[PDB]
RNA sequence: AGACUCUGGCAUGCUAUUCUUAGAGGGACAAGUGGCGUUCAG
């Protein structure tokens, strides 16, 4: 394909992967 | 600061571990990222230091997040990452595999913390780096040399996957993935990695491609740890299998096929050296192959030399136990003749044959190393014996010489001693180099033998000089070495006797006889170190045996120089600086000569005094040298230039260079203008790899057959990280090369 | 000493084109040196033979798959000429 | 006899390394090369040069 | 601190020839072994 195309490609491919894996505060308190 | 219980407690430096993990900045911020895992894996450095398991338990999130930070394009992070797993496998997780031992697939505690971490570096191993892949395969290495024996039933899948990644079209990581299985191969055991992935070269073969042909360099250049009973159970019967199969299709008129095979069962026994590193099981395993060896060295040439090699192999790191040098000496027993009868052949590798029977012959026992001296003894007094012969069996006697009591030294030593007066240079050798190698012994029966037959030995050396042929010089030196580490204080007459031979040796033919020579002055410097209370007065008495030298003959003369140039290269401050001046002074009337060899030595004994004495004593002799410099000779000045232009530089380097300028004339002053400029200029095993005519690294390549999955866990092999893809011949076809 | 550039050059074409009549140590390798190429400098002759057999030496510890599908295209060249 | 020893012969070596025995034994031995050696060293040569 | 040219040590081999000769041909190519090595150059 090509070093553009293929890492856009990857990079879309990637981006996909995780929207769809994907379907608060800090904790700044160490102790409970 | 790694600070202790009283500072930083164990659930303390957890809760801040796993509150830490709450940022991760966006993906590539790249200046908070680094020192971010960096404070990670020194605060899971403490805590493995003050509560192991619980860092152990604590570790495959940040693995994961490692793992998310080494998928950033940024290199940086890259080297971030495998620095700090690499430092986290060294420190935290090495020294702790033997507490918690193997792993199974149904594991509880840190064990299953491993499999974890072991299971993120896996995926870590996809296709969605294609930037990261050395790295990914540098941290695979490192985790196979610090747990290949605590994590051996699991890491079967990743060397499937391993191999799968080195069968791609296009791999620029080969060495790194050669390196990597190459540590499997190490710590985790060619036994159960073959039991992974198989061999497909199991007799007889439809292709000729082999797909995993690199496991048998992998395991030739990487097995220190394994044992010799599964190669003896595996690679003895294959062995038979290819040789006969490539018998069969060699006289069947199929060469390419069977040279195919011939290069396999070539390489094949070449596994043996790495087998026979430390194994585990050669007090029992050895047996096996005792008979296999001697046909392998009898009637095998080709193996023979790394049959050898393998051998010399164990004997250096195989005679560590009592059982195992035990049954070495045994059959050793049962070698011995086959050995004698390969090496005293007529033809021939006689170098590591010989080399193997000296080192095969240091670890065994006294009384069969005299049975064969005995042996030896009658075959060389035997008339009917070759001159080859004879040296053989002459070169077996020098390897049998050491390996004896006092007795049959003595009476081997009794039945040389007529051979040294003989006209042939090769038996007179022999003699010197064995009775260099009797007297090489400084303990046991060969320093027994040299006290008690020293006056006898200093005789007898004393009588055979005048009839010493030339190459016999450069053992015969030695042998005197190894009489006078261990000489006592009354030899003062033999050692001016010696000391003539040795200057004459000083520009002997050989330079190995050379080096001898200057060693063996050094040796005489360090004798009479230790004869005389005054170290000066001594170092005198030992100048004046030499200075007579520059008196008489030319080359004499120049031996002389050049045995004064190795003195005050070696005992440059304890003889004194008026005596290094008036050296100076003698070398350069030297310098005023005209035989070549003398002013050349002379040059070299001039560029030594002048790199040891202080400049403070030279600059009271520049005027002096520097004008027997000047007026030389025109042609001598022609001919070493190079030497009179680097006592200028170092006579520029080490003073003003107006004098230097004052004192020479207008050729030498363009010569001293040149150097003068000078100074101011001053201020991987694959075949077409080695024939080879001697932002960047983020780029892809897919390939487009079968439709790409992203999702097939062999996609990794459809994807790329590098690019893809004179002489004259005579009428008889024969090329010309000038 | 170092080895010169067309030794090397001599060698890889040598080791390229002729790979299986060479053999393993320095005598059979300077005889196919002899009948194969004219070579009238002794000591070219020499190095060329020695950097050819050090060639080989370091060719046949490396994997197998290389060296047999050179010998096939060694034999389809030969059986298409 | 040539200076290079390289070229020379093993006897011829061997008469040299007699001579130079030799001349080490008497010239050890001399009284006047007791007291100032390198004196009568740069002397002898001294002489044996200018005599060049 | 010459990675220039040429050449020598041993020839009981050839020629009018083991001792003196003078032309040619062998023999050395770092060849092999163990370490230091970017595991390849050194």
């Amino acid at each position: 394909v090509g070093p553009r195309l293929s890492r856009r490609i990857l990079q879309q491919a990637r981006q996909q992967q995780e929207e769809l894996e994907a379907e608060r505060e800090r904790t700044t308190r160490l102790g409970p | 600061a790694r600070p202790g219980l009283s500072t930083l407690s164990a659930e303390l430096n957890a809760q801040i571990i796993t509150a830490l993990y709450d940022y991760v900045p966006s993906e590539n911020d790249l200046q908070p990222l680094l020192a971010w895992l960096k404070v990670m894996e020194k605060a899971h450095i403490n805590l493995v230091r003050l509560q192991w398991d619980l860092g152990l338990g604590h570790l495959p999130r940040f693995f994961g997040t490692a793992v998310t930070c080494l998928l950033s394009p940024h290199s940086q992070v890259l080297t971030a990452a495998t620095q700090s797993l690499k430092e986290i496998l060294k420190e935290c997780v090495a020294p702790h595999m033997a507490d918690i031992g193997s792993v199974t697939s149904s594991a509880s505690g840190p064990a299953q913390s491993v499999a974890k971490m072991f299971r993120a570096v896996e995926e870590g191993l996809t296709y969605k780096f294609h930037a990261a892949w050395s790295s990914v395969l540098q941290l695979l290495c490192v985790f196979f040399e610090a747990c290949g024996r605590q994590a051996h039933p699991v890491m079967r899948k990743c060397l499937q996957s391993l191999c799968d990644l080195r069968l791609s079209p296009h791999f620029p990581h080969t060495a790194a993935l050669d390196q990597a299985v190459g540590a499997a191969v190490t710590s985790m055991g060619p036994e159960v990695v073959l039991q992974a992935v198989p061999l497909e070269i199991d007799g007889s073969e439809e292709t000729l491609d082999f797909p995993r042909s690199w496991l048998l360099p992998v395991i030739r250049d990487h097995v220190q740890e394994t044992r010799l009973g599964f190669f003896t159970t595996y690679f003895l019967p294959l062995a038979n299998t290819l040789k006969s199969k490539a018998m069969d299709l060699a006289q069947a008129g199929s060469t390419v096929e069977s040279k195919i095979y011939d290069t396999l069962q070539w390489q094949m026994w070449t596994l043996l050296p790495g087998f026979c590193t430390r194994p585990t099981d050669v007090a029992i395993s050895f047996k096996g192959l005792a008979r296999t060896l001697g046909m392998a060295i009898s009637e095998r040439p080709d193996l023979r030399v790394t049959v050898c090699q393998a051998l010399r192999t164990l004997i250096t790191k195989g005679c560590q136990a009592e059982a195992d040098r035990a049954e070495v000496s045994r059959f050793a027993k049962n070698f011995l003749p086959i050995l004698f009868n390969l090496y005293g052949q007529p033809v021939a590798p006689r170098r590591a044959v010989l080399e193997t029977i000296r080192t095969y012959l240091t670890i065994t026992d006294t009384q069969l190393v005299n049975s064969l001296l005995e042996k030896a003894s009658e075959k060389v007094l035997d008339p009917a014996s070759s001159d080859f012969t004879r040296l053989s069996v002459l070169d077996l006697v020098v390897a049998l010489a050491p390996c004896a009591d006092e007795a049959a030294i003595s009476k081997l030593y009794s039945t040389i001693r007529p051979y040294l007066e003989s006209k042939a240079h090769g038996v007179q050798k022999k003699a010197y180099r064995v009775l260099e190698e009797v007297c090489a012994s400084p303990q046991g029966p060969g320093a027994l033998f040299v006290q008690s037959h020293l006056e006898d030995l200093k005789k007898t050396l004393l009588d055979s000089l005048r009839s010493t042929s030339s190459p016999a010089k450069r053992p015969r030196l030695k042998c005197l070495l190894h009489i006078v580490r261990k000489l006592s204080a009354e030899h003062k007459e033999f050692i001016t006797a010696l000391i003539p031979e040795v200057i004459l040796c000083t520009k002997e033919v050989s330079v190995g006889a050379r080096k001898n020579a200057f060693a063996l002055l050094v040796e005489m410097g360090h004798a009479f170190l230790r004869f005389g209370s005054n170290q000066e007065e001594a170092l005198q008495c030992y100048l004046v045996l030499i200075y007579p030298g520059l008196v008489g003959a030319v080359t004499m003369v120049s031996c002389s120089i050049l045995a004064l140039t190795h003195l005050l290269f070696e005992f440059k401050g304890l003889m004194g600086t008026s005596t290094v001046e008036q050296l100076l002074e003698n070398v350069c009337l030297l310098l005023a000569s005209r035989t070549r060899d003398v002013v050349k030595s002379a040059l070299g004994f001039i560029k030594v005094a002048v790199t040891v004495m202080d400049v403070a004593h030279l600059a009271k002799h520049v005027q002096l040298v520097m004008e027997a410099i000047g007026k030389l000779s025109d042609d001598m000045r022609r001919h070493f230039r190079m030497k009179l232009r680097n006592l200028f530089t170092k006579f520029i380097r080490k003073f003003g260079f107006e004098l230097v300028k004052r004192l020479l004339p207008e050729e030498y002053h363009r010569v001293l203008v040149n150097i003068r400029k000078a100074e101011a200029r001053a201020k991987g095993d694959s075949i077409e790899e080695i024939l080879a005519d001697s932002r960047q690294r983020s780029r892809a390549w897919l390939k487009e057959d079968e439709p790409l999955n992203f999702l097939d866990p062999k996609v990794a092999q459809r994807v790329l990280a590098t690019q893809p893809g004179g002489f004259k011949v005579s009428a008889d076809g024969r090329l010309i090369i000038r | 000493r170092v080895r010169t550039k067309t030794v090397k050059k001599a060698a890889r074409v040598i080791i390229e084109k002729y790979y299986t009549r060479l053999g393993n140590d320095f005598h059979t390798n300077k005889r196919v040196c002899e009948e194969i190429a004219i070579i009238p400098s002794k000591k070219l002759r020499n190095k060329i033979a020695g950097y050819v057999t050090h060639l080989m030496k370091r060719i046949q510890r490396g994997p197998v798959r290389g060296i047999s599908i050179k010998l096939q295209e060694e034999e389809r060249e030969r059986r298409d000429n | 006899r040539p200076s290079e020893l390289s070229r020379m012969s093993a006897a011829q070596r061997q008469q040299l390394l007699e001579e130079e025995r030799t001349r080490f034994q008497e010239l050890l031995a001399s009284p006047a090369y007791r007291a100032s050696p390198l004196v009568a060293i740069g002397q002898t040569l001294a002489r044996q040069m200018q005599l060049e």
